RNA sequence: AUUUUAAAAUUAUUUGAAUUUUUCUUCUUAUAAUUUAAGUUGUUUCUAUACAGUACUUUCUUAACCCACUCGUCUUGAAAC
RNA sequence: CCUAUUAGCUGGUUAUUUUCGAAAGAUCUCUCAGGAUCGCUGGAGUUGAUUAAUAUAAUUUUACCAGGUAGAGAUAAUGAU
RNA sequence: AUUUCACUCAUAUUAAAUAAAAUAACUCCAAGUGGGCCAUUUUUGGUAAGCAGAACUGGCGAUGAGGGAUGCUCCUAACGC
RNA sequence: UUACCGAUACCAAGCCAUAAAAAGAAGAAAAAAUUUUUUUUUAGAAUCUUUUUAUGAGUAGAAAAUCGUGGGGU
């Protein structure tokens, strides 16, 4: 008998393997696991970790946010482990070198028309195997509507969680506990 | 019928199973209900600082970018 | 294309020489300290005066009880001392803080002042070391000075004799050496205990508490 | 590396000298000191004992003083008890 | 059955023997700034601004200061976790804490000490010394005062 | 030396003293003779008596000396009178007992065995005060007095205690307790 | 008790039997984990029907091979024996139960000229 | 199949030094070997000069020493009268 | 026949190994054989750590606080006597 | 008070000690549970109770093994082969 | 006062699994006969391969990986 925590076995949390059985993504994961092991590059380690993540942690990054994040250094290349989506609110693009998992058709067309280029992660591993001049970016991992229902329960004081309701008219979840005139408010 | 009214047995070890969690102690705290006429004047202070900084930044950017 | 091995070998040779010189100086220091205490007690007693020796600065603690039925404070102190199994042994440097920690665990341990030969025996025949990355230590028997050099070399502690010196004389690098050293896993005593239930200082046979120099014979039977 | 047998660092001479580069020198010195002839010690035992007569006298004096102090405590306590008897 | 505000405070919220009466006028001159530590010691002579029973004898940090009151953040243990509680009291029930006074004096003393040591380019150890085993001492006592001790009989 | 025969009581001379404070520059030092199994137990007993008699505890004290006392003539038999204080199940009593043997520690071991045997007094209930060698003319107990005759002799009526090797299970004829 | 035949250690023989299968006919001896409440075997009372556990697992260097130090491979015709042409030293062959006498003879002769040993070589003859 | 290496120790020669002054004194200078390094190797028998036995493997049946209450279930607690 | 009505209640609830592993407190409840809710638990995932150090700690030390239980007292008060 | 510039306050042992401290923190989804009982110490009602009610910790429950002849809770000690 | 006996606990060693870690996407070795033959092997599956260390009770409950059955594509 020995008095250890968790009986002496180190416990890790989070993903350990790719779940997607996409052969191309499996090949990419193999390549970047090898790259992360054989080079010291935290760049490659981060990319190898992010290729493994669920969909909700590879959110899209719009063109406007891409070109805003890459404003100050214009000759670098931006690498996103999500998808790049178009932004109709953006009036003009400018000469972006972007590596990404996937591009929507509109975003790809706009980037090539602006004269930049779209890169896959195998091309990124070919040309910048260490990540020189490569800026790691990610989209908003907490903007999705599911997070709007998370956190403190709707009903706890000063809670911002969205409740689960069929509809959102005046007669749905809006009388008692949501205004001072009916018992209390939140 | 008659039951155990109350006990605190096992409650402490339940509490220590996931530790006695400490408050996070964030660097900044909301000033919502705190010292009006002081934090409003602090808002004015910060606005003055930002405007004085930003007009210098605009001047320098304009004169370096023609 | 072959200068690297030559440089590595030369550096190893220089390290061996420095370790040898350091160990010879250590032996001279042990002998000088023993002779000094002998002659100084002699002089004190020749004069009409008393001489009180320094406290020993380092203790060796052996756990006595198992893991069941222990108060939370005792369990916490045990974890802080790294005494997790029934016959585990550790070196604990002596100060007010550790003495007060040892007080709350006194009924479940026995400890005492180790002396140099027993320190050397413990490290040489039961000395295992925490080798790996930080928090990934992988207990390994010493068998060589390479890992001692790798982890403790920046404090010039290349060598098991350096480890022995720092443990025996509570020197500048004691916390690092003691932490680098995996907790000793001792055998049951060769002739048995007397009664783990009762204090060593009780008039009846007993084992727990501070044994002072008497820890050496128990360690020798347990090694 | 593959785990091999853990050699006894105390009795396996090669590994002991590997671990302690000074051990072979120390052991040779101890052995050479052991190998001294019995004639010198047999002829110098009295020389090495007769130097300690003064230490023996001082030792006797301190133990005598300790015994005398104990006996005087005995006498004082007995005298006090005889005082309180009446 | 009974759990009012001041339940159980018969002795804690009573003024000490010959220590009754309102606070001294000097208490109102005590300087308080944001973020400094404070003890909550309820003064039963002042009934308004009185803290709850639990916080008597607790230390906290100032998070708010009003014209006659202070808001202090106090850790309270609630089953499986601690949480900050914003207790609002009047100034009579609060007192500047000495919990870090040795820390402040240590900061000044070490400031000057390491300033002079760095001036004389000496590497000094500045941490507290946690005194443990004392060295040997060659101490002489006149034998006229060495007292022999014997266990005592029964009377 | 026969370890089956030796007991593990030794006499220790212990000198201690309170740590000098700012109140008193140098406290008076105390000395005591304590019989114990080892010097560690002797020091524990010394501090116990320091605290009980004086108001001095180990945490406020320091040990100036602790050395084992060896009997001058461990092969000369002498008579010891030992004063004693012990608490029974219903009170505390001081008594005086007499032994004779070669060492003070041996006499104390006899004392412990006899107090346990006669009064069920555990060693934790015994306080030894004042063991001292006495003269034959001042011996008071009859069981010691009868040991000091001009010529002392008696038969050997004890049963033989053979070795294990010859303690054989089946005998060929009934042995004699008369032997002699 | 463990049995050793060269490098092959079988950490236990006499395979585990279901609790009370000895004294109930409706309880077959095939092992089932006693879920129970006061179940003796589940509680690991002394002197009854010990349960299998992973500790009994055999050394994985010698885990699946037969007393001939060869892994068994079951074949249904002559075409399934091609891979053994370059595994003849570490694999032995066994003819499937439902193979007729001609295919059996053909398999035996092909295995013999491939010098691959056959386990059930004398079946249906 | 590019650390069972290197080092360490030992033996035999070898250069210088040191010292406790030498037939196990130590420190390196070089070479050659060894293992005390760098987790068991050798010899001789037998099985046996057989083709399945009285041997060896294995299943089963019987004993013998020690141990072993009836499972499932509700229950704080079931072998439960 | 509606109807396989309803049951906060009793009974039952079917392969293996491996890993983690409780509660019998609490708040509300026409609530007291029930439920929701918190706590305790698993699984999933991210952020971190992977740098013998920071976060951290049912531990001590140093410094500083708060207390009226044991004891004590009855001539300090009150209430007894 | 905030903002910007200065200057610089141990770190080469870490602003006290010790720490298989990141086996962390956080989020999500969800199970079972929500009759407990026992021992030491404290303790209320009761003449008392293997009685009823509480406090701390450890257990039994959910757990075998060695000992206590026997024994859910005692002692040792917790469990791969 | 000694010696001894005595656990599924402790110690050394082996093996199984769990957790973590170090690391990894190409060349002849031996033996037996008689320079020539013969016998073995001559590896490279990434939820994989090699090696290392620690660890292993468990009801209710949870998960993973495995084992089977009827039927359907291939």
């Amino acid at each position: 008998g020995i008095a250890l925590k968790n009986v002496g076995r180190i416990k890790k949390h989070g993903r350990k393997h790719l779940v997607s059985k996409n052969p191309y993504l499996r090949l990419l994961v193999k390549l970047y696991n090898f790259l992360a092991r054989r080079t010291n590059a935290n760049f490659n380690k981060i990319i190898a970790k992010r290729l493994i993540m669920p969909k909700r942690y590879r959110p899209p990054l719009s063109l406007s946010k891409l070109q805003y994040h890459m404003a100050n250094h214009p000759n670098d290349i931006a690498v996103v482990v999500g998808s790049i989506t178009d932004d109709k609110r953006l009036f003009s693009l400018k000469q972006l070198k972007v590596c990404a998992l996937r591009f929507t058709e509109t975003a790809r067309k706009r980037i090539e028309d602006a004269g930049g280029e779209c890169l896959t992660f195998d091309q990124l591993a070919l040309k910048y195997p260490t990540g020189k001049k490569c800026v790691l970016l990610r989209g908003p991992t907490k903007a999705r509507t599911a997070e709007k229902h998370f956190g403190k329960a709707p009903g706890k004081p000063k809670s911002k969680a969205r409740p689960y309701v069929r509809s959102k008219g005046r007669k749905f979840e809006k009388a008692r506990g949501r205004r001072k005139s009916r018992a209390y408010k939140k | 019928a008659k039951s155990k009214n109350h006990t605190n047995h096992n409650q402490n070890r339940k509490a220590h199973k996931n530790g006695i969690k400490k408050p996070k102690k964030h660097k900044f705290m909301s000033r919502k209900g705190l010292d009006p006429n002081f934090f409003r004047n602090q808002k004015y202070c910060l606005k003055g600082i930002q405007k004085k900084k930003k007009e210098l930044k605009l001047k320098a950017k304009q004169e370096k970018n023609n | 294309a072959a200068k690297k091995i030559k440089t590595l070998k030369l550096i190893n040779k220089k390290k061996r020489n420095d370790l040898r010189q350091r160990t010879l100086r250590y032996e001279e220091e042990y002998e000088s300290e023993r002779k000094k205490i002998i002659e100084l007690k002699r002089e004190a007693r020749k004069n009409n005066c008393f001489y009180r020796e320094a406290e020993k600065k380092v203790v060796f603690v052996i756990r006595l009880k198992g893991v069941n039925k222990l108060p939370p404070k005792v369990r916490s102190v045990f974890r802080l001392l790294r005494l997790l199994q029934v016959h585990n042994g550790v070196f604990v440097k002596v100060n007010k803080a550790t003495k007060e920690m040892l007080k709350i665990v006194e009924p479940y341990v026995t400890y005492g002042y180790p002396t140099l030969s027993t320190v050397r025996k413990l490290l040489y025949k039961r000395g295992y070391v925490r080798v790996g990355k930080v928090r990934r230590y992988a207990r390994k028997k010493i068998q060589d000075n390479a890992d001692i050099s790798k982890h403790l070399g920046k404090y010039n502690v290349h060598g098991i004799e350096d480890m022995v010196y720092q443990l025996y004389t509570c020197g500048p690098v004691f916390k690092k050496v003691n932490n680098f050293l995996w907790a000793f896993k001792l055998k049951p005593p060769r002739k048995g205990f007397k009664a783990k239930r009762h204090a060593f200082n009780e008039p009846r046979p007993g084992d727990w508490g501070n044994r002072e120099a008497h820890i050496n014979e128990l360690i020798n039977r347990m090694i | 590396k593959k785990r091999l047998q853990n050699k006894n660092s105390l009795t396996n001479f090669a590994v002991r000298c590997r671990l302690n580069p000074a051990y072979k020198l120390l052991r040779s010195l101890a052995v050479l000191r052991m190998r001294k002839s019995i004639l010198e010690k047999s002829k110098n035992k009295k020389e090495k004992r007769v130097q300690k007569q003064i230490q023996k006298k001082e030792l006797q004096k301190i133990n005598h003083d300790y015994y005398k102090g104990v006996a005087k405590a005995v006498k004082k306590k007995k005298k006090r008890e005889e005082k309180k008897a009446k | 059955k009974s759990r009012g505000k001041r339940s159980g405070t018969r002795y804690k919220f009573s003024k000490k023997f010959r220590k009754h009466g309102e606070c001294t006028a000097n208490k109102y001159l005590e300087k308080l700034n944001y973020g400094d530590y404070v003890d909550i010691v309820c003064d039963s002579t002042q009934q308004k601004g009185m803290p709850f029973n639990y916080y008597h004898g607790k230390t906290g940090k100032i998070f708010h200061i009003t014209k006659r009151g202070v808001g202090v953040l106090v850790n309270k243990r609630v089953k499986h976790r601690i949480e900050q509680k914003k207790v609002c009291v009047r100034i009579e029930h609060v007192r500047k804490s000495r919990c870090n006074e040795d820390f402040l004096l240590r900061k000044i003393k070490n400031a000057e000490l390491i300033k002079e040591a760095k001036l004389k380019n000496e590497h000094i150890n500045i941490k507290r010394k946690t005194e443990g085993p004392k060295p040997a001492a060659m101490i002489k006592v006149p034998p006229s005062k060495i007292i022999t001790i014997e266990p005592l009989p029964f009377y | 030396i026969d370890n089956s025969l030796n007991t593990n009581i030794h006499q220790y001379h212990i000198v201690g003293r309170a740590i000098p404070t700012a109140k008193d520059k140098n406290p008076n030092v105390y000395r005591m003779c304590i019989f114990a199994k080892n010097d560690t137990n002797a020091k524990s007993r010394f501090w116990y008596f320091m605290k009980k008699i004086n108001k001095l505890k180990k945490s406020n004290g320091e040990l100036l000396a602790c050395e084992q006392i060896k009997e001058r003539f461990p092969l000369r038999v002498k008579n010891y009178g030992v004063l004693l204080r012990y608490d029974s199940r219903t009170g505390t009593h001081n008594m005086y007992k007499e032994f004779r043997d070669t060492t003070k520690e041996g006499a104390i071991a006899q004392l412990y065995s006899e107090m346990a045997g006669r009064h069920r007094a555990r060693a934790s209930s015994i306080n030894i005060i004042r063991i001292s060698e006495i003269s034959s003319s001042l011996v008071r107990r009859p069981h010691i007095k009868q040991l000091l005759k001009r010529r002392l002799r008696f038969p050997a009526l004890h049963l033989p205690t053979l070795q294990k090797e010859y303690r054989k299970k089946f005998a060929s004829k009934r042995p004699s307790t008369y032997r002699m | 008790a463990v049995k050793k035949v060269g490098k092959i250690i079988k950490k236990r023989t006499k395979k585990f039997t279901r609790f009370q299968s000895n004294r109930f006919m409706r309880v077959k001896p095939a092992w089932r984990k006693p879920r129970g409440i006061d179940c003796r075997v589940r509680r690991r009372y002394k002197g009854t029907n010990l349960m299998p556990s992973i500790g009994y697992g055999s050394n994985k260097k010698t885990k699946f091979l037969l007393p001939n130090n060869k892994y068994k491979y079951v074949v249904k015709n002559v075409k399934e024996m091609e891979p053994l042409i370059m595994n003849h030293t570490k694999y032995c062959v066994q003819i499937a139960h439902n193979v007729s006498s001609k295919k059996r003879k053909q398999i035996i002769e092909r295995a013999k000229q491939m010098n691959v040993s056959v386990i059930n070589a004398k079946a249906r003859l």
